[PDB]
DNA sequence: AATCGGTTGTGGTCAGCTGCTGCCACCGGTTAACCTCCATTCTGCTGCCAGCCT
DNA sequence: AGGCTGGCAGCAGAATTTAACCGGTGGCAGCAGCTGACCACAACCGATT
């Protein structure tokens, strides 16, 4: 007899409704313009983004947090041209493919 | 509406989500392909098993532990987002995938008719092309720029083409001056003439050459110059390279693309209402296959107008995901995993969607990207429906991936494995045996069953009566089954039906409920009375057993369902818990009489008194237990405790009053007054012998003139006393009992001499190969026959297999003639006879050519059995479902309409031969106008039950027809009433009002497949049934007449054909293509040139087809073919079926009438409505105008009809659900739930039975007197 | 004499971070002779081509 | 001179070949170095009947 367990817990508890902990509620806001309302616990720092229902993330409405900043990628073409030329053949080719078409159009 | 569900519902409504929809369900987006880390086993974040997503994985707890009781519950935690709650919640979220690129959905593009095709006109061919990147469509032009411009770009276009045959002018100079300089350097010079002319064929064929290259230049330029001239939207341009010229020259004035975004943009500039207006002034003017299209394109037009759906969903922006426990990885015994198949179909969709993302990012060329999109839109695709498009996506071992259309299809999908029928608790199995000591209503249970069912209600009384302390070491008396166990379970099981059921369940009888009693041993025991029902003898087959809990449950088992409850058959009212095989064999010996026997009653005088007459049945056991009397020798008894029969009765005994206690002289046997003490006191002596008809009428008399539990009582006195005089009755086979007949030998050589004759004649050449066979068949008929006769003859009356053949017991006489006799002709794996008969009988022994021969036949036999039980179960699934509407809403209509019943038609020499079928024609109906004779005085009135002394009083009185209500004729809206319908035969009484008479229909006529063979091109068995429930046009359909004149029987070449001259002076009816394989009609003599026929005289020989019986004759005619024409099936196997469950069928495929004109209100033509909504729908429109529609009458199969019904959740589970749900969300179908079918998926009360609001909501109290005086 | 609550001498003790100090999984980028295309049956729809009509 | 409609035939759906460096960072995992509260056996008191 083939005999599985999909890994989870099952708790036995009386489920009530009455004595429960403190709730804070905080508003994000995604660059669509959407918000959302996410429950923390009241003894909790409310993080300054969150990632919300759409998928995208969202920054916590209200106006304290100068958090985000640059990541910017260190890997494009641009970067990778320079690590293998120099900016004097840069320049000699830029200069002699502008004489090739000077040389073709006018001439 | 609800979304917890809890059970108030009104209605569920099914529609086309779109993309908001999609992401207002989702509870997050997923975006990655993984499920659960490879080391920890738990889930990825933003996977497809995420909990931040999903739910957690254990209750009350979020992922990092942060958070771990009730005491938190309903925060998120601020580190992993996890909401902690149950874990429950993982069955009921959904998630979604936001696609990089726009995709169609499968099922309006592919399945046909191609909805996305109808909608914006194009066909599928070029509609796949579009979707999967193999062509351009045009998505806007622009008209005011082009026709201002037109000019202008004309003189551009003869500019370039001036510049193109300039060059060609320049090059017919170059090559000029080069062929003058080859003149020059070839006439000057000494060379071959022929030589000189080579090489200036050579420019010549240069010239031709470079003047065919600028004729198809400029070929191609009149070709894309055309193009713009005639671009319009939604015109594919294959010829890519076409494409990018016109892009070049001509980029503005119009836009186009590839795929799924341009079939979006199609939709976004489509004007619904003008389409729809175009539509309809087509259909209303032109006419032909521009009508027909027309048509069939304002079916979906006008399905996404007259609703709110937006076409637009169509296409898809965001693709949703199923919770993760609906599609679960398991981890098995042993650290395998085993996941759901739905999880590799989601993780391709991730991979594509994210490595577009990436393309679209890096500015890949549009080779890749184009790629990429197509990739991902056929993912999708087989994500929904694999296989549909192409060849499906496999896993391992070549097995292909099951998708989400595949959950809810076929006999092993949702709606059909686990909706409609489920697998139960407190239920059991095990092999029945008979119980000959049981009374009707008990079954014997094993103990070891009955305390594995009953298990909770011992723990509990264990309990109770201080046997454990409490309900765990209740539970450990109990598996380990302690001695003061089955001491409990006597008390518990005392006075608490069960069900009992063996499957196939063909008949509602097949589950029947009954008091269990324990016994010892594993093995239940059956009532013998309950096998005919049940349909089980005792070689192995097994049972089923259920336990009812509640108290509606046990009471609609003890009341409802109790098996001494359901003696009658509910298809005919013939008597089901009879004698049968051993019960009659007893019965037969025990009444009848034997002259000469022992102790007879001798009338002598002279010497003596008569001595054969005694004083009371006392006296004479007492003489038969000495060895001076038999039980079957005629005596003259005294009797004073049973009653005379009528004449008797009459002459001796007064005004009435037999009166138990007075004396008649009865001239008998001692076993007819023996067998007559098991019957009630009332009923009156009988002196006859028992046959099984004799008993079998003896029980229906008892049923419809004594009580239920009388007659229950009666058939097990009845069972008891056959089953002793059996074992007493010395049936027996020994080869000394298989007697062979004395003249067999002498009738083979006799019919030996004509078939060497016959064999004879086909060697001289006289006749062909075919008449030779047909000779040699009639001869050996008639030899098969010759030799029966002879043995009948030659057996004694009290042989032991005449005995048991006759006594009706059981068997038939054909096989005591192969048996002792003579096998005859046998058939040949097609279905024809052999010419060479078997002459053998089994008691002879077979030769080994005729065991051979004869097992050809032997195996056609059980296969044919094998494929007639799954063809049968199929008729009756089909006619459920058409029929599970009719039930009894009502007491009366109170119409007056009714059907006439035919009822012994008149003899010419002048009497009454009663009609041959008139127990199912005329018995059990309510009469719907009084019955006179001669306009004289009534004699049965209106609204009578029409039994037997009703039928006798009207057959007496000289009435041939009577008009009785029918359900074909009910003027019940919803369902039907119950004198229309009137007794139910199970019963005998009118049938209640809440009855489902349509399932009891569908059973009746269902169950008796598996005995329907078609003989020894009509069909003929149980094709001929499912062939005129389905309003097919039959095989061999024969012609019949349209109109009254004389005939014009036109022998053709080789073949006839038909016209018939109508006597109103009309044009002459033609009846073209008649092969000569069908016969001629035979009426009285066959039908010749030059006669009169009738309005519905069948002209051909062979099957009516019942649409032109409907056009031809009218309604009411085709309800009298329909139902005589099953019935003819039936009645040639014997089987009984009332006329009323076949008119429950036919009267469901005359629901509709088909609209031949729209007239002004909302019916498109050609389509079938209800006749009820066709005339609430013109009495709105003969007021407030004139203008009503025109429908005209259709007959529908039962497939047909059962698809067409108005509840979307009962055609889906039906059959073809990919195409059920597909066009129910186009119309934005809503569901009432009314139905019988709806109620059970859903699970509660079906409409029925006690589940109506009539019954469900009876108030029970105490009276006023009973209630003080407690 | 007890009896319900404090004070605590003193000895383990027990896990809860806290550094802390490796150390080990995990993920991204790179590599430069040359060699370039995978059963049967029923029903309905859609496309094919001749055949009369203006 | 062309054209758009009638059978007509074909097709689809549904039922019973090959690997390796290198950088760098976050997670793991184990273990003194405090704990800092916990536990406990035993003994010493604060009135109070
Ligand atoms: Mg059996
Ligand atoms: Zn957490
Ligand atoms: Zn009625």
């Amino acid at each position: 007899v083939l005999r599985g367990s999909r890994l989870g817990a099952v708790s036995y508890e009386t489920d009530r409704n009455h004595d429960l902990a403190p709730r804070q509620i905080a508003r994000y806001r995604t660059d669509n313009g959407e918000e959302f309302e996410v429950p923390f616990a009241d003894d909790a720092e409310i993080p300054g983004t969150w990632l919300c229902r759409n998928g995208m993330e969202g920054t916590l409405i209200e106006g304290d947090l100068p958090e985000p900043k640059k990541v910017k990628p260190p890997r494009t073409h641009w970067d990778m041209l320079l690590e293998r030329r120099s900016i004097e053949e840069l320049e000699e080719l830029l200069k002699e493919r502008l004489e090739l078409i000077r040389s073709r159009r006018r001439g | 509406g609800a979304m917890l569900d809890v059970n108030f519902f009104d209605e569920l409504r099914i529609g086309l989500a779109t993309a908001e929809d999609i992401r207002q369900w989702s509870y997050g987006e997923v975006k990655k392909p993984e499920t659960i880390n490879y080391r920890t086993l738990k889930p990825e974040k933003d996977g497809l098993f995420c909990e931040k997503i999903f739910g957690p994985t254990r209750d009350w707890e979020c992922y990092c532990g942060k958070y771990k009781r009730v005491r938190f519950k309903g925060i998120i935690c601020e580190r992993c987002g996890v909401e902690v709650t149950r874990a429950k919640v993982r069955r009921e979220r959904m998630g979604h995938i936001e696609l990089a690129a726009p995709v169609t959905h499968i099922w309006y593009f592919k399945g046909v008719p191609s909805r996305l095709g109808y909608l914006l006109d194009l066909a599928p061919k070029d509609l796949e092309k579009i979707i999967y990147f193999a062509a351009y469509v045009i998505t806007s032009v622009d008209e005011e720029m082009r026709h201002n411009e037109l000019s202008t770009l004309e003189a551009e276009m003869a500019v370039e083409r001036k510049a193109v045959e300039d060059q060609r002018d320049g090059e017919l100079e170059a090559r000029a001056q080069k062929l003058e300089a080859d003149l020059a350097e070839l006439e000057a010079e000494g060379a071959k003439a022929d030589a000189r002319r080579k090489v200036r064929d050579g420019g010549e064929r240069e010239m031709r050459q470079i003047r065919d290259r600028a004729q198809r230049e400029l070929d191609r330029l009149e070709d894309i110059w055309s193009t713009f001239t005639k671009l319009a939207p939604k015109q594919l341009i294959v010829d890519e390279n076409l494409y990018r010229e016109l892009v070049d020259r001509y980029g503005e004035y119009f836009t186009g693309a590839m795929g799924a975004e341009s079939i979006q943009k199609l939709i976004e500039n489509f004007d619904i209402d003008a389409e729809a207006e175009s539509l309809r002034d087509v259909i209303r003017n032109g006419k032909g296959q521009k009508k027909l299209r027309a048509l069939k394109r304002l079916k979906v037009v006008a399905a996404f107008q007259q609703s709110g759906n937006s076409p637009m969903g169509m296409v898809l922006d965001a693709v949703p995901v199923i919770p993760p426990e609906l599609r679960p990885m398991v981890q098995l015994d042993g650290g395998r995993f085993a996941t759901s198949d739905l999880n590799d179909l989601y993780r391709r969709v991730i991979n594509r969607n994210n490595r577009l993302k990436r393309l679209i990012d890096l500015g890949a060329p549009e080779i890749i990207v184009n790629n990429e999109k197509r990739m991902l839109q056929e993912s999708v695709d087989a994500l929904f429906d694999n296989g549909r498009r192409g060849r499906p996506v496999t896993g391992p071992g070549n097995r292909p991936l099951k998708s989400l259309s595949d959950l809810l299809k076929g006999k092993q999908g949702r709606f059909r494995q686990n909706l409609l029928g489920k697998r139960v608790d407190y239920s059991g199995r095990s092999v029945i045996v008979v119980g000959p000591q049981l009374k009707l209503h008990q079954c014997g249970l094993p103990k070891l069953m009955a305390l594995e069912l009953f298990k909770p209600f011992v723990m509990k009384r264990l309990v109770d009566l201080n046997h454990a302390q409490n309900i765990k070491s209740a539970k450990r008396m109990v598996e380990r089954q302690r001695p003061q166990v089955w001491d409990v379970l006597e008390e518990v099981i005392a006075e608490h039906p069960v069900l009992l059921n063996r499957a196939p369940t063909l008949h509602r009888l097949g589950i029947q409920a009954f008091e269990p009693m324990l016994v010892e041993g594993k093995a239940i025991q059956l009532h013998p009375l309950v096998c005919e029902a049940f349909n089980a003898d005792f070689d192995g087959d097994q049972m089923a057993v259920h336990l009812p809990l509640s108290a509606e449950a046990q009471a609609e088992a003890r009341i409802l369902m109790l098996s001494s409850n359901n003696i009658l058959s509910p298809a005919s009212g013939r008597p089901l818990a009879m004698p049968r095989l051993d019960m009659v064999t007893g019965l037969y010996y025990l009444t009848t009489e034997v002259p000469g026997d022992t102790g007879e009653y001798q009338p002598a005088s002279g010497d003596h008194p008569e001595t054969g007459v005694y004083s009371s049945p006392a006296e004479a056991i007492m003489a038969a237990d000495r060895g001076v009397l038999s039980v079957r020798a005629k005596i003259k008894v005294r009797l004073t405790q049973l009653r005379p029969p009528v004449e008797i009765e009459a002459e001796l005994f007064g005004h009435s009053g037999w009166q138990p206690g007075d004396a008649w002289m009865a001239e008998t046997t001692l076993g007819r007054v023996m067998f007559n003490e098991l019957l009630p006191l009332g009923y009156p002596f009988v002196n006859k012998q028992m046959h099984k008809k004799v008993q079998a009428a003896i029980i229906n008399d008892l049923a419809e003139r004594y009580p239920m539990i009388v007659v229950a009582q009666t058939v097990d006195k009845l069972k008891d006393a056959g089953f002793y005089w059996a074992t007493r009755s010395g049936v027996t086979v020994s080869m000394a009992d298989v007697l062979v007949p004395p003249r067999k030998k002498e009738i083979l050589d006799h019919y030996e001499e004509r078939a060497d004759k016959v064999e004879k004649q086909f060697q001289r050449g006289a006749l062909n190969h075919d008449e030779r066979n047909e000779a040699l068949v009639e001869i050996w008929k008639e030899a098969t026959d010759e030799v029966g006769q002879a043995l009948r003859e030659h057996y004694p009356d009290d042989n032991p297999i005449i005995t048991i053949v006759d006594s009706g017991a059981t068997g038939n006489f054909t096989q005591t003639r192969t048996l002792a006799g003579m096998k005859g002709l046998v058939t040949n794996p097609k279905g024809e006879f052999i010419p060479r008969p078997v002459k053998s009988s089994f008691r002879e022994g077979l030769t080994v050519l005729e065991y051979f021969i004869n097992t050809h036949g032997a195996r056609k036999g059980l296969a044919d059995t094998a494929l007639r039980t799954a063809d049968s179960g199929y008729l009756t699934r089909r006619l459920v479902d058409v029929s599970q509407d009719v039930i009894v809403r009502e007491h009366d209509c109170q119409t007056e309409r009714g059907i006439v019943v035919e009822l012994a038609e008149r003899a010419p020499d002048g009497t009454l031969i009663r009609d041959p079928y008139i127990e199912t024609s005329a018995y059990a109906r309510t009469l719907g106008t009084d019955a006179v004779d001669e306009a004289g005085n009534v004699i049965v009135e209106r609204g009578q039950d029409l039994g037997d002394p009703e039928i006798d009083a009207l057959l007496a009185a000289g009435i041939t027809q009577v008009k009785v209500r029918s359900v074909l004729t009910c003027a019940t809206s919803t369902g039907v009433c119950a004198t229309c319908y009137g007794r139910s035969m199970a019963t005998g009484k009118l049938v209640d009002i809440g009855e489902a008479v349509g399932i009891v229909a569908a059973q009746s006529i269902g169950e008796p497949g598996t005995q329907l063979t078609m003989r020894t091109d009509i069909t003929g068995g149980l094709p001929r049934v499912q062939e005129l429930f389905e309003a097919r046009v039959p095989r061999g359909k024969a012609p019949i007449a349209d109109v009254t004149g004389r005939v014009r029987l036109e022998d053709g070449e080789r073949f006839y054909k038909i016209t018939i001259v109508p006597d109103d002076g009309g044009e002459e009816v033609v009846y073209d293509k008649i092969s000569k394989r069908q016969r001629l009609r035979v009426f009285k003599r066959v039908l010749s040139d030059g006669d009169h026929v009738e309005v519905g005289q069948q002209l051909m020989e062979g099957s009516a087809d019942p649409h032109e019986v409907l056009r031809v004759q009218g309604p009411r005619e085709v309800q009298i073919h329909l139902v005589r024409e099953v019935q003819e099936v039936y009645r040639a196997q014997g089987v009984s079926i009332h006329d009323k469950h076949i008119e429950v069928i036919v009267r469901q495929m005359l629901r509709r009438v088909t609209i031949i004109d729209s007239g002004s209100t909302e019916f498109l033509p050609g389509s079938l409505i209800d006749r009820a909504e066709f005339e609430a729908e013109n009495r709105r429109v003969v007021a407030e105008g004139g203008e009503p529609a025109a429908g005209r009458p259709v007959l529908m199969g039962i497939t047909k009809a059962s698809l067409a019904t108005d509840s979307w959740l009962s055609a889906a589970s039906f059959q073809e659900t990919t195409r059920v749900l597909t066009d129910a969300a186009i119309n934005c179908r809503s569901d009432k739930l009314n139905g019988l079918k709806e109620n059970v998926i859903i699970g509660k009360l079906i409409p029925a039975g006690t589940g109506i609001n009539r019954y469900r909501n009876i108030a029970v109290q105490p009276t006023e007197e009973a209630r003080a005086a407690a």
